[PDB]
């Protein structure tokens, strides 16, 4: 809510909306470089 | 500034009972509570009443005095009763509390047990008025038992009791 | 019709925070005081305070410099926040409403069921028994033991019951 | 014939027409005409969309350095960003007590940033009301009544009918109805039910109070700017003393303008009880003071010298009534949707007239022999229902048969 | 969750599950199916040849 500062939260998502860039690795979401999605209420 | 009641009101089952407030410049509702239970209006004024509140209740206020009577009391309604007065400084306040309980069954004379040990126990049963003192400490809010009375326990004696005293 | 919920702790530390929170069911969040109130045994019913969905709150006198009410009308719901509480701070927990205007003949509608939290010094202690004819247990935590007399709260926060036969 | 579009509003004709029906006695009500209802609806459009193309102030919310009447501004200190999308700048700003909260000292945030970002009110429109007329359309007609003794319900045998309403100022207040209409003959008291306590009172006066305000503090305004072409005008330096804000009614009007209330409230109420006043007893700061605004910013009177008098049945003194400044606007109660307010450089005075009470009654018995009556508000449709209480919206059908001595051939 | 991402914007977020995580199925009768798919063929044998 303050934007000089952060949070570092985590979620559970699926396999088939999120891909790879390239212990753990680095992941992005689908549509990150096509268009930015609008959550259902 | 302080709101007084009387601690408690006994009838009997049939008969009407009155809780006087005190102290009080403003209108004043009455809120019922009830063990485990969620705490109700039961006259939202000096004298109206909400919708479900049957007609047993009605209330009245005079100078700086509102009471609440209850016509033919019964099994049920056997409860705490609560004033509650708007106040300019503090927005809200509330009464002492007025316990209104039904005589169902007739008195019985408790029974004191006090043993030796350095710890002396005194051990009060089966008494239908549960408004007991113990003198010589803790004590205990007098709970119900499985036959309908109650029991009482003291740690470390002679008990009062409504008209009669027990000293062991 | 509007339906209000209490969730909480129910054992709390002594000198800590003590957090609830009351969410809402149906209706809308404007036009209404909701409010804290708590039912101890030992002084009966209290107010604590109130809060708008402005921001605007207003908090009991009493308990004035050590709570903290506040909203989130985004996912209709409030929550309580007393700070340094004691061992006499133990009581049923209640939210609920007010309509918005004048509280001269305001009565509090919308009552939950009621919270239980404690407040207690949590010194696990195993129970002493001592025969008297009949036994007794000196000192245990927490409630409760089987054996039948009811326990005793202390003042030292350990309880204490007793049996005869 | 601004805030307030004149622009959508078609121009009138320079003489209006009101053609006097005779014989005519038309029941009205006040109390349920659809023409305050479409009002409010229609002040909400038409304030919500000179806010668009204003500046959003989602950039500042962020953590405020504050620093210290006594204790009502703040001194803060935050961080902001640059036109420049590179760099930042360490700017500072005066807020008041009201509209910051406390982070959990010396750390905190903007009242609205957990709920929504405020829009900032452009600082070349104007706050102040302009009068609009609200005119029929066609097949339809605007009947006025003329009695001077209505009280809002039931039969007016003078009606006549009229092109357009007169000039109705949307001016919004609480506890008072400034710059209003005012009676013409004695002082009104309407209320939808006077046995229910649960209505609210509108007293209507005959003659004007005069009130005058003063905000003594020399402000300065500087515009701190946040990116390309968006700026943000905050408060600077205070130039001499700083004095709380107070506006002033005039004690030997108010005495007898009461007394004129009493005696038309001692009508529906008896001949011989006590009419008492007291000063709230709201919980919000809308309700509780008198909620207004003076010269573009919005003032908080605490009224309650002015309502505090016991009234038995048998000159140069002014009433001071200080005044609380807010700047984060809450305006129509929906939630999520603020307004920050610009300050406003010199010094700002009040000249108003108070036209009309709203009052409202504390019960308690059923024969009472004293009333107690407190100052309300809340409801913004009330201001407007005092306006249009002559008039009533009826459509034309223009249709009839009837029984006559001819036949067609 | 809710994880709040700005002043009053929130992002509904999956947490934990209880228990155990097993997969999301769709069950179809058989029989019935079978009977369905019969009265389509004969329709279908109709149109297209015998
Ligand atoms: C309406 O008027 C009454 C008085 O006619 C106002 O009540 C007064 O409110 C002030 C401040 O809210 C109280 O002062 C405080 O009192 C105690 C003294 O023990 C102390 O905690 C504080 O230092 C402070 O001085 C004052 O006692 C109280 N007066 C009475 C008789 O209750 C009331 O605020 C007014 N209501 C409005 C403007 O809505
Ligand atoms: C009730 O009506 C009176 C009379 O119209 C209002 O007083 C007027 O308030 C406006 C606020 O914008 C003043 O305009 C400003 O005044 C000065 C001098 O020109 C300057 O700061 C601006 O250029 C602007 O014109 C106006 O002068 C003032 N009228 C008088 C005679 O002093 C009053 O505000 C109304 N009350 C409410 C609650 O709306
Ligand atoms: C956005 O990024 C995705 C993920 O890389 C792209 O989808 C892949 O595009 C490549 C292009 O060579 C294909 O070979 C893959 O089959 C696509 N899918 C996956 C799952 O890797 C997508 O094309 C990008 N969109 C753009 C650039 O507009
Ligand atoms: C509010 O605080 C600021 C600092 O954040 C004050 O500005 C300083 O004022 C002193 C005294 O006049 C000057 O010497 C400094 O140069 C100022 N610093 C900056 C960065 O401008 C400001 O005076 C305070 N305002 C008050 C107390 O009204
Ligand atoms: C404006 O931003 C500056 C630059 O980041 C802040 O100054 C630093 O604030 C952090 C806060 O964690 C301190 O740890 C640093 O010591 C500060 N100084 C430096 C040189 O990095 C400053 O606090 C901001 N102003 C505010 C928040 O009012
Ligand atoms: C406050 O009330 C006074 C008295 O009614 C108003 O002064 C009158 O204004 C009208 C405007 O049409 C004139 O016709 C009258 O001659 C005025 N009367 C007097 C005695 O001066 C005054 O305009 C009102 N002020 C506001 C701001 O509405
Ligand atoms: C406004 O005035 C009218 C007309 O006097 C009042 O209407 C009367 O209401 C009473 C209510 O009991 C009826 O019995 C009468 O028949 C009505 N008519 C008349 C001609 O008296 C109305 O109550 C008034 N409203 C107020 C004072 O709020
Ligand atoms: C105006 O208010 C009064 C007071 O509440 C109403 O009179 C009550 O009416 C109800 C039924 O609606 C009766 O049960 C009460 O006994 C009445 N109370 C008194 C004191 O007479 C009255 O009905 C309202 N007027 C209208 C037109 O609805
Ligand atoms: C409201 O009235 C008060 C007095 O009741 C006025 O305050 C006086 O203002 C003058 C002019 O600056 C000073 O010389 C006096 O010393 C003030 N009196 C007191 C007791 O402080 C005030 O200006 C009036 N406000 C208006 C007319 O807006
Ligand atoms: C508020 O302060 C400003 C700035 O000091 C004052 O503006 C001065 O006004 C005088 C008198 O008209 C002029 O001679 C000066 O040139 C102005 N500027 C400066 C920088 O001194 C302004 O008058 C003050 N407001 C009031 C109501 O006194
Ligand atoms: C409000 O202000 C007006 C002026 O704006 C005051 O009217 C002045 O009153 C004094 C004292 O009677 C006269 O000497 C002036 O000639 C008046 N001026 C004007 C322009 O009429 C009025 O008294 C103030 N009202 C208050 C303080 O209640
Ligand atoms: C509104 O004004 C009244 C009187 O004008 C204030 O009441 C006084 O409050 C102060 C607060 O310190 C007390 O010391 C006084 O004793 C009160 N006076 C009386 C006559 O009771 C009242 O507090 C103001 N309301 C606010 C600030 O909300
Ligand atoms: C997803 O990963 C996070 C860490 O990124 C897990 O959260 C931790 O869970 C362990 C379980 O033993 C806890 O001890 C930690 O305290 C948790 N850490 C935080 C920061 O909350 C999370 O459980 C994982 N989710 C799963 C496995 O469903
Ligand atoms: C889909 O679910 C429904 C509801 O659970 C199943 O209907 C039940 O069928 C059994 C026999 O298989 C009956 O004894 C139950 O009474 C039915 N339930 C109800 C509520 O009517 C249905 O069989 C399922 N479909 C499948 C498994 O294909
Ligand atoms: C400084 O600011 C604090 C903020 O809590 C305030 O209480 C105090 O009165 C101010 N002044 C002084 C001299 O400490
Ligand atoms: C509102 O803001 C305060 C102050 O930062 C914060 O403590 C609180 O959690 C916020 N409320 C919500 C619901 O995020
Ligand atoms: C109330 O007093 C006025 C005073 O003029 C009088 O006209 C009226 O008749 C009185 N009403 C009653 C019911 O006595
Ligand atoms: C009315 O005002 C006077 C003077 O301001 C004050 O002393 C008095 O207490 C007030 N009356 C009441 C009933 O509060
Ligand atoms: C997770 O695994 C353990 C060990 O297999 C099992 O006993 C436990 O019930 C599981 N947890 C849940 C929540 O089902
Ligand atoms: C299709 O074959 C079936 C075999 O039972 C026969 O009854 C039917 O007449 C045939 N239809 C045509 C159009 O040849």
């Amino acid at each position: 809510e303050l934007r000089d500062k952060k949070q570092k939260v985590y979620s559970l998502f699926y396999r088939l909306d999120v891909v790879q860039i390239n212990s753990n690795k680095e992941y992005r979401l689908i549509n990150c470089n096509t268009s930015a999605c609008t959550q259902a209420c | 500034y302080e709101l007084t009641q009387p601690p408690s009101v006994s009838v009997s089952p049939g008969q009407t009972a009155t809780i006087t407030c005190s102290g009080a410049s403003t209108n004043v509702c009455w809120y019922q509570v009830k063990p485990g239970q969620s705490p109700e209006v039961v006259i939202f004024e000096n004298y109206k009443r909400p919708s479900g509140i049957p007609d047993r209740f009605s209330g009245s206020k005079s100078g700086s005095t509102a009471t609440l009577t209850i016509r033919g009391t019964q099994a049920i309604d056997e409860a705490d009763y609560y004033c509650q007065v708007w106040d300019s400084f503090s927005t809200f306040v509330f009464g002492s509390g007025t316990q209104v309980t039904v005589l169902g069954q007739p008195k019985a004379n408790p029974t004191v047990t006090l043993f030796p040990p350095a710890t002396l126990v005194c051990l009060i049963s089966d008494f239908y008025p549960g408004a007991v003192t113990v003198a010589w400490v803790e004590t205990t809010t007098p709970s119900k038992q499985s036959n309908n009375k109650y029991a009482a326990s003291s740690y470390l004696c002679q008990v009062t009791h409504e008209g009669s005293t027990v000293e062991k | 019709q509007v339906q209000l919920q209490e969730s909480g702790p129910g054992v709390v530390k002594s000198s800590e925070t003590l957090s609830l929170t009351c969410t809402v069911s149906g209706g809308s969040m404007g036009g209404t005081y909701w409010s804290w109130l708590r039912l101890s045994p030992g002084k009966g019913l209290e107010w604590i305070g109130y809060i708008f969905h402005t921001g605007e709150t207003n908090y009991s006198p009493s308990l004035k410099g050590r709570v903290s009410i506040s909203v989130d009308t985004s996912e209709d719901q409030f929550s309580l926040r007393l700070r340094s509480v004691t061992a006499a701070d133990t009581a049923v927990y209640f939210c609920a409403s007010l309509p918005r205007g004048q509280l001269v003949n305001a009565y509090f509608r919308n009552w939950g069921r009621g919270s239980l939290v404690s407040v207690t010094a949590a010194s696990t202690k195993g129970p002493s028994v001592f025969p008297l004819l009949g036994c007794l247990v000196k000192d245990y935590f927490p409630e409760p033991v089987t054996v039948t007399f009811p326990a005793v709260l202390q003042s030292s926060g350990l309880y204490s019951l007793s049996s005869v036969v | 014939d601004n805030v307030w579009a004149t622009h959508a509003c078609v121009p009138t004709d320079p003489n209006p027409q009101e053609i006097h029906l005779e014989n005519v006695t038309e029941e009205f009500n006040m109390w349920k005409n659809n023409m305050v209802e479409q009002m409010h609806t229609d002040i909400i459009s038409l304030w919500d969309q000179s806010l668009k193309p204003c500046v959003k102030l989602t950039p500042l919310c962020v953590t405020l350095q504050c620093t210290n009447m006594r204790g009502e501004l703040k001194n803060c200190s935050f961080n902001m960003t640059t036109e420049l999308r590179d760099k930042k700048q360490k700017v500072y700003s005066l807020f008041y007590r009201l509209d910051v909260v406390q982070i959990n000292n010396k750390e905190y945030r903007l009242i609205n940033c957990n709920t929504s970002a405020c829009t900032q009110a452009c600082p070349k429109v104007s706050f102040e009301p302009i009068p609009i007329h609200y005119c029929a359309p066609a097949g339809f007609a605007i009947l006025k009544c003329k009695d001077k003794k209505f009280n809002g319900t039931g039969p007016c045998p003078s009606v006549s009918t009229v092109q357009c309403t007169h000039g109705i100022k949307p001016v919004v207040s609480t506890q008072l109805l400034l710059n209003g209409s005012l009676a013409e003959e004695e002082v009104m008291i309407r209320s939808e039910n006077i046995t229910n306590n649960a209505k609210n009172i509108l007293v209507q006066f005959n003659t004007p109070v005069q009130i005058n305000c003063t905000r003594p503090n020399n402000n300065t305004r500087k515009s701190i700017r946040i990116g390309p072409g968006q700026a943000f005008y905050a408060t600077g330096d205070i130039i001499g003393d700083i004095r709380q804000a107070h506006c002033n009614v005039s004690k030997a009007t108010w005495n007898e303008t009461l007394g004129k209330v009493v005696k038309q409230l001692r009508k529906h109420f008896g001949n011989n009880t006590i009419i008492r006043f007291a000063n709230s007893s709201g919980g919000d700061l809308e309700v509780t003071t008198h909620s207004f605004n003076c010269g573009g910013e919005f003032f908080y009177c605490n009224t309650s010298g002015l309502f505090n008098s016991t009234w038995i049945s048998n000159s140069n003194d002014s009433i001071t009534l200080p005044c609380r400044i807010k700047q984060i606007i809450n305006m129509w109660q929906r939630i999520g949707q603020c307004m920050y307010a610009p300050p406003i450089q010199g010094v700002i005075r009040c000249v108003s007239n108070i036209t009309g009470l709203i009052l409202t009654r504390d019960g308690g018995s059923t024969n009472s022999t004293t009333e107690t009556f407190r100052p309300g508000g809340g409801d913004m449709r009330d201001n407007w229902r005092s306006e249009l209480y002559k008039y009533k919206v009826v459509k034309i059908e223009p249709l009839g048969v009837a029984p006559t001595r001819c036949k067609r051939r």
